[PDB]
DNA sequence: GTCCTATCGATCTTCGGAAGAGATTCAGAG
DNA sequence: CTCTGAATCTCTTCCCGCGCGCCGTAGGAC
């Protein structure tokens, strides 16, 4: 099985998982550790923002790849924002900071 | 939004109202027939956002032309529907409600703040009893909870001069009444009022909480929820299923319950329901909010199915299925796939074959990017269609796109970094992924149906990073040790072993060949045999010291196979490497030497050529295996027939009563073991002897070409323990309880095993399988703990400038050395000027890396101890200096600045975790060091040291031997005698501990009475007895306080004094003693007064890293001086340690059953052992120093791997140790603003003391505290990493009340927020950002 | 094609800085593509960059030199355009 | 039959997990 | 009379991918 682009999950916009569904392989925590074992940071940033989570970014990446530019704009993984809402639904005010 | 920090704190109710866009009132979402969202519900359109993409619900506007306007037919605002997933609402509770988290954390934060027990606060909150507030002129305290009968009393005893509320309202009034700062000042002065250390510690916790609440902007009532925000609906969809039904949503139902209960409460309060009813409704509402928040912390979780409890918000936050480990740290990625792998031997080391279909389905956009660029397709609409058409031109497009684009291959489970690698792909017709043979070792990839995944790197930097860091050819050395990961495969080594072997008489023997090429031609013409002995003119190149090859040619006596192989070895090596029958060991070093000399680029091609030649000539070998090849030595039947008979004799003794039960067992099993050894030796000898050949005359034997023998000897598969079971005897077995079977499995698999033998074998087989299945999980858990404790460390500076370090010596234990010095010290930098053996002459500079040449130079000298810099001792704040870490084991040079050492070390420790188990010898010179003995009747050292250990400078002046001569041992071989191996060095009583005197003189039972302190035993064996001393437990104070003493007496009133010593020869007796030298007996020096008679694999390291205290704590003595007893053992004994200049009464309670290494007058020091058994890493650090605890940890964690044969570089452990003691506890607050006694991060305390001493003010004094990994991971100052690990429901409150702020330093936090990690190329970017600032 | 990158690593004394420099050069050669300083072999810009580095004709300093000079040329054309605009208005 | 409100608001939720550590209660005595 | 020991309670933790298969609010009132 192999997946380029297809269905995306609703609560978090990560791609679906499975064969009967047009899903992609899960990049587990052990794989993240192995990538960090090398100095690969751009690889990780792509793998966890553009390929999977940042909805606006993964389209601008698609356009650049078709255009032959091969440059990504990571933005921010939507799942993290979901987490923030999930914590903000409690009595916790967690927020980003400028400085 | 761009950000640089994350701040967590309590949310004020008006802040919640600021979050909200509306107040949800009706607990309905959508109609059950129409799919429109009901207004003022959980899915209200005007509250959270419109459902339609860009249209309002009422349909008044369906265009961007009306974007941002407000309709008045339904009330929904028209904009992008995505905002619907961001807007929140809020429910205004009809009455206050306590936040469940803050009520029932590990401590009770609300309880701690009010200093009110959790049981009582819970009793109040659930409306069980009143609590008096503003008690005024009443005998009712500040809180003073009171029951309903008590309230009924107060209702008439007093009027309204008291107020007694119920539930959270009373707690809110208490919170609203908290004069926090004045309270903290009072408690911090009351702290000095008492020393109750069973209360001072919790008082420090309470004041710390008060200070944290004072400093933060948080206010007490914020612990009580008043407005509960609702999650945006798009995060909790009511998705439909097959048919007109919508899938059940847990949070939606929890919110529905809460809304219904609260609306009922409002209705009643409007209609003035009686107090009892409203109290019950308020209790139900509080419990429903509890179920919404942290369902399960209630008495019982609610469910809407077959007892499947509903997941709450806190359930969605934490857990293995929670967001943190399910969606943030690891997320599914597009442009990836998986397939079943297969071996393609034709591939180069840097290539991999992928199916055409997978390539087309992964590189689709790149193909579009060519169809437009080629102009062959109009746009995407036609490009996708053409790709679907699988046009023959599309394959030319794919063959052009895929030309130089790496693909990542990732078998899972990827324990170590070598499990993910980049490969240049090549199209293959089939559907399996073609993998290279030499790489499969790194993946641990057996091709018996093993799936593997591919990921396509898209951006430019990703491609470059794959080619530069993750390429197969860039990972030829293992990062865990100086070991190649391209170690030749099982089949290839068999081929080389078969090719280079030599036979006595063979075709084409003895001639002269003019060169390797002519040899090869001869073989291919069939005129010569491969194993034929021949003389070929060989030519070799050796690069000089400067680096230019020098050609030398000679005639060489060798074999045809070796001459053929020499055509592949590169032009830099000596012929002596190929002039031997190569095996999995001998070849490996060969390859390593190539990497040592030629370089990476020659090495990779040499490895590929070795693989090719090995495969070809192994195919030519045709080394089949058959039943004819398993040989049973003919003598075996006799070896059985005798050995069993011997057991019969051991049985006959048992048949005669001449032996005990156990002795029969331990004689039979030993005889069977000896028989098994004899059978195995005869079988091996026959296997090697089975070949004898005629060399032109007279038969001569030689090494055997038996298939099994070549498989075993080449090291491919099937070692001695396998061939022994296949051709010797299966041998003994063990029961599930571990007992050795008295009747071994006398058969071997070539012969048939009978039914009982097989049933016996099943015990071991299933035990091993279950061991594997259970240990495969604990290994992974250990890996996770290691990565989450060490994720932070990165080499972020070149030189720290420190000069300390740790001294490396060869491991000498159990006599002979178990590992050399070179292994320890290779690849580190010197701590200070290495010196020449002798005096006043240095040998190596003070900060030079000890690479291979300097390691050889040191081994050339007699240097045993070398101090080298270590990662633990580096003085770099929030990072590690490069010089301490030293060599990058995967590169050979010093480690670059920016590498994430922490994850590498964690993987290095955790990779072999599935290999563990979850269930005088040579002549030398005598070097007693640590000697604290005296002299006896021979003077052979009256061993008075619980330390003395004699070492052994070898014939090369090298300590190759040493151990601990126990107290009371007699040193036969002492004072530096030279003694040969096997000649008794010293003697000991293996059963009892003897006590000995120093002087020779008369004695009396001083202050001893028969019956009171000794028992008049008879010694029924003879009738003449040695008196038995009464214990402290077998006698009361009339015998406990009458402690036995055997003080030596003389006519002068004092004993012969040692110069400068006034101590009389006072000696005593402990319990269980047996003493013969009674009153009137002359005891000589060295005479024994009396005698007193008396582990794991993976867990042994898992508990070591967690720093668990031992079940049997070997008590180490502290400070110094001479020990004493206090009062005797009642409940548990009490002792005292006296230093004249020191705590003369350093007291300490002691267990009774633990025998003591000191009795009443033994000189003691900090760390001195009072009892045997394992020590405590915490105590070791506190008493012997950081270097000492580091050495203990490294050696005791290496003794587990050395036993199991796993080799891991010692440095990989020290990094973890650096993480364990990253915290320090303040001793004196000093001029620092730190608390009097507090645990602060050691980096912060060190930097503060640095600037303070720079200004000349009193720097803080601290003790570095050893925290176990499981806790040190959660103890960090960055709450995101801790909360991502475990106990999130606790950390997310503890940090909340503290008003914590995260700087996002570290790898895990940056991975969560989706930015570049502060390591590698990310470190380069961050460093550029900080330098350009 | 490149099987190893050891020579460039010896040139740019860091495994990581080589990645970033090659990223800079290959990005230049790809979008607004400057022609490379090495004969092509139908390669992707990535490998061509790693070809140029091994020839020792591209690094951080050289790229910064080129960038600064290119910026100066772009500012120089600005002065001529501003002056010509000022002359034409009179 | 469809459409509504609500949870064993006259039970018994499973005993066949280890363990590891804090927290919370209780002794022998100063 | 309550101070340091233990002693008993609750809370939390347990490798990782793949691939199916099925199953998925309830009772009673208008
Ligand atoms: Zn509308
Ligand atoms: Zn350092």
């Amino acid at each position: 099985h192999a997946r380029s682009t297809g269905s995306y999950s609703l609560v978090t916009q990560q791609p679906l998982g499975g064969k009967a569904q047009f899903g992609g392989q899960r990049f587990g925590e052990m794989e993240v550790w192995a990538l960090e074992a090398y100095g690969a940071a751009y690889t990780l940033q792509e793998m966890l923002t553009v390929k999977s989570d940042d909805v606006n970014g993964r389209t601008k990446m698609y356009k650049n790849i078709v255009d032959g530019n091969h440059q990504m704009e990571p933005g921010m993984p939507e799942s993290f924002n979901v987490l923030l809402k999930e914590i903000r639904s409690l009595g916790i005010n967690i927020e980003l900071e400028d400085e | 939004e761009e950000f640089d920090a994350i701040k967590i704190a309590l949310a004020s109710p008006d802040m919640i109202r600021s979050w909200s866009f509306g107040e949800v009132k009706k607990p309905e979402t959508i109609n059950y027939r129409t799919f429109k969202p009901e207004r003022d519900g959980l899915f209200c359109a005007r509250i959270f956002g419109p459902v339609k993409d860009y249209e309002c619900l009422c349909g008044k506007y369906k265009r961007l032309k009306h974007r941002g306007v407000i309709c008045e037919k339904c009330g929904v605002e028209v904009t992008q529907t995505k905002v619907r997933r961001e807007r929140m609402g809020h429910i205004e509770l009809a009455s206050p409600t306590a936040h469940i988290w803050f009520l029932k954390s590990l401590p009770s934060r609300i309880g701690l703040l009010l200093d009110m027990p959790l049981r009582d606060i819970e009793r109040v909150l659930y409306f069980e009893s009143y609590v008096v507030i503003e008690g005024g002129m009443t005998n009712l305290e500040r809180q003073q909870i009171l029951t309903e009968e008590q309230y009924l009393d107060a209702l008439e005893e007093f009027g309204d001069e008291f107020d007694a509320k119920m539930g959270a309202e009373a707690i809110q009034a208490l919170l609203k009444s908290m004069d926090l700062e004045q309270e903290c000042e009072q408690l911090r002065e009351e702290l000095n009022e008492t020393n109750s250390e069973t209360k001072r510690k919790k008082l420090t916790k309470r004041i710390k909480l008060l200070e944290a609440f004072v400093q933060s902007g948080n206010k007490p009532e914020w612990m009580i929820l008043t407005v509960l925000p609702v999650l945006p609906p798009d995060l909790r969809p009511l998705v439909p299923l097959d048919g007109g039904r919508f899938a059940t949503s847990d949070l939606n139902d929890l919110y529905r319950r809460v809304i219904n209960r609260n609306n009922r409460l409002k209705r009643l309060l409007d209609l003035a329901a009686p107090d009892i009813i409203v109290r019950n409704e308020k209790r139900m509402l509080q419990e429903a909010v509890d179920a919404l928040l942290d369902n399960g912390r209630r008495g019982r979780a609610i469910t809407g199915s077959n007892k499947r409890p509903l997941k709450s918000l806190a359930d969605m936050i934490k857990g293995k299925q929670g967001r943190f480990r399910q969606n943030l740290l690891g997320k599914r990625v597009d442009y990836s796939g998986r397939s079943v792998i297969t071996v393609g031997p034709y591939l180069r080391l840097h290539q991999c074959g992928l199916p055409k279909k997978m390539a087309l389905e992964l590189f689709k956009p790149f193909i579009y990017g060519k169809l437009e660029l080629r102009g062959l397709a109009t746009t995407i609409k036609a490009a996708k269609k053409m790709v679907e058409r699988e046009e023959a031109v599309v394959w030319d497009i794919l063959d052009e796109v895929i030309r130089e684009h790496p693909v990542l291959l990732n078998r899972a489970p990827t324990l170590h970094r070598l499990g993910i690698q980049a490969f240049e792909p090549v199209l293959i017709e089939g559907k399996a992924i073609q993998l290279h043979p030499l790489v499969c070792a790194a993946y641990n990839a057996d091709f018996d149906g093993d799936q593997m995944a591919v990921h396509v790197p898209l951006t430019l930097e990703a491609q470059l990073e794959a080619r530069a860091l993750m390429m197969s050819t860039n990972n030829i050395l293992s990062p865990a040790n100086g070991e190649p990961i391209i170690v030749p495969s099982q089949d290839v080594v068999l081929g080389l072993y078969y090719m280079t072997r030599d036979c006595v008489n063979a075709k084409g023997e003895g001639m002269v060949l003019t060169g390797p090429k002519e040899a090869e031609r001869l073989y291919r013409s069939g005129l010569a045999s491969l194993h034929a002995r021949v003389k070929v003119r060989i030519t070799e190149y050796e690069k000089d010291a400067n680096g230019e090859l020098v050609a030398k040619t000679s005639l060489k006596d060798t074999t045809v196979g070796r001459a053929i192989l020499w055509m592949i070895v590169p032009k830099g090596l000596p012929y002596s490497i190929v002039n031997q029958a190569l095996g999995k060991k001998a070849i490996s070093k060969m390859l390593n030497t190539c990497y040592r000399i030629l370089g990476l680029k020659p090495t990779v091609i040499f490895a590929d050529q070795i693989m090719y030649t090995g495969f070809a000539y192994a195919a030519r070998s045709g080394a089949s295996v058959g039943i004819d090849d398993m040989v049973i030595p003919e003598k075996k039947h006799e070896i059985i027939s005798e050995a069993e008979a011997e057991v019969a004799e051991i049985q006959e003794q048992f048949q005669s009563g001449l032996v005990t039960a156990g002795e029969r067992y331990n004689k039979v099993i030993d005889i069977w073991a000896a028989a098994n050894d004899r059978v195995s030796k005869a079988m091996m000898d026959n296997l090697q002897t089975e070949t004898v050949i005629n060399r032109d005359g007279q038969e001569e034997k030689q090494v055997s070409f038996n298939s099994i023998y070549m498989m075993a000897d080449s090291g491919a598969r099937g070692s001695a323990a396998q061939i022994r079971q296949l051709a010797g005897m299966r041998g003994l077995m063990a029961k599930p309880d571990g007992s050795i079977i008295e009747t071994p499995i006398t058969a071997n698999f070539r012969e048939g095993l009978n039914v009982l033998q097989y049933f016996i074998s099943t015990h071991g087989a299933r035990k091993g399988l279950a061991d594997t299945a259970l240990k495969t999980a604990n290994s992974g858990y250990l890996t996770r703990r290691l990565v989450d404790v060490a994720q932070d460390l990165v080499v972020t500076e070149d030189d720290c400038g420190t000069h300390e370090g740790i001294m490396m010596t060869p491991v000498i234990e159990g006599g002979d050395v178990k590992e050399p010095l070179r292994d320890r010290v290779l690849g580190r930098v010197t701590a200070e000027d290495v010196l020449k053996p002798g005096t006043a002459d240095i040998l190596v500079p003070r900060n030079t890396l000890l690479h291979e040449q300097w390691c050889d130079l040191l081994e050339e000298n007699s240097v045993d101890a070398v101090k080298v810099r270590s990662v633990v001792s580096c003085d770099t704040d929030f990072g590690v200096c490069a010089h301490c870490y030293g060599r990058d084991l995967a590169r050979g040079h010093i480690i670059n600045k920016g590498e994430a050492i922490g994850v590498i070390a964690a993987q290095s420790i955790g990779e072999p975790g599935t290999q563990l188990t979850m269930r005088v010898k040579n002549k030398g010179s005598i070097k007693l060091s640590n000697v604290k003995s005296v002299v006896n009747s021979s003077g052979k050292l009256v061993i008075t040291s619980r330390n003395t250990e004699l070492k052994l400078i070898d014939e090369f002046g090298r300590t190759k031997e040493s151990y601990k001569v126990p107290y009371g041992a007699v040193l036969a071989k002492g004072d530096g005698e030279q003694v040969a191996g096997g000649e008794t060095v010293a003697n000991w009583d293996p059963h009892t501990m003897p006590v000995i005197t120093e002087v020779s003189g008369f004695v009396r039972f001083t202050d001893m009475i028969d019956g009171q302190t000794i028992t008049r035993q008879t010694d029924e064996l003879t009738g003449l007895s040695s008196l038995v001393v009464l214990d402290s437990a077998e006698r009361t104070a009339g015998g406990k306080d009458l402690r036995p003493a055997l003080k030596i007496v003389d006519a002068q009133g004092n004993d012969v004094l040692i110069p400068g010593t006034d101590m009389p020869a006072q000696y005593f007796l402990p319990g269980k003693a047996i003493v013969q030298l009674e009153d009137g007996v002359q005891i000589s020096s060295g005479d024994t007064l009396a005698r007193i008679p008396q582990t794991g694999g993976l867990p042994r390291v898992a508990d070591l890293f967690e720093a668990r205290r031992p079940k049997e704590p070997a008590i180490l003595a502290e400070i110094s001086g001479i020990v004493s007893f206090g009062k005797e053992t009642k409940g548990k004994r009490r002792l005292v340690i006296t230093p004249v200049d020191g705590s003369d009464p350093y007291e300490e309670m002691i267990p009774k059953w633990r025998q003591l290494n000191v009795f009443e007058g033994e000189r003691v020091e900090r760390g001195d052992v009072i009892s045997d058994g394992p020590e405590a890493p915490h105590d070791i650090l506190r008493l012997r120093g950081v270097h000492a605890v580091t050495r203990y940890i490294v050696n005791e964690v290496q003794d587990v791997y050395r036993l199991q044969g796993v080799k891991i570089n010692d440095k990989h452990i020290e990094v973890i140790v650096r993480q364990m003691l990253r915290k320090a506890t303040i001793v004196n607050a000093g001029s620092s603003d730190f608390l009097e006694g507090e645990q602060v991060e050691y980096s912060r305390v060190k930097i503060a003391n640095r600037e303070l001493e720079a200004n000349g003010k009193v720097g803080a004094t601290y003790s570095r505290d050893l925290l176990g990994i499981t806790k040190a991971s959660l103890a960090t100052e960055s709450f995101i990493s801790a909360a991502s690990f475990q106990e999130t429901t606790r950390v997310l409150t503890e940090a909340a009340v503290a008003g914590k702020r995260d700087e996002l330093r570290g790898l895990k936090e940056n991975v969560i927020v989706g930015r570049l990690i502060p390591a590698g190329t990310g470190y380069a970017y961050h460093q550029d950002r900080m330098r350009r600032r | 094609a490149r099987v190893t990158v050891q020579d460039a690593v010896e040139k740019i004394g860091n495994r990581f800085d080589l990645v970033l420099v090659a990223a800079r050069r290959a990005r230049q050669m790809q979008v607004g593509g400057k022609d490379p300083l090495v004969p092509e072999e139908n390669d992707k810009t990535t490998v061509i960059a790693l070809r140029e580095i091994e020839e020792g004709l591209i690094n951080n300093q050289i790229l910064d030199v080129r960038e600064r000079q290119e910026q100066q040329e772009q500012e120089a054309a600005e002065l001529q355009a501003v002056t010509a605009i000022a002359e034409g208005r009179r």
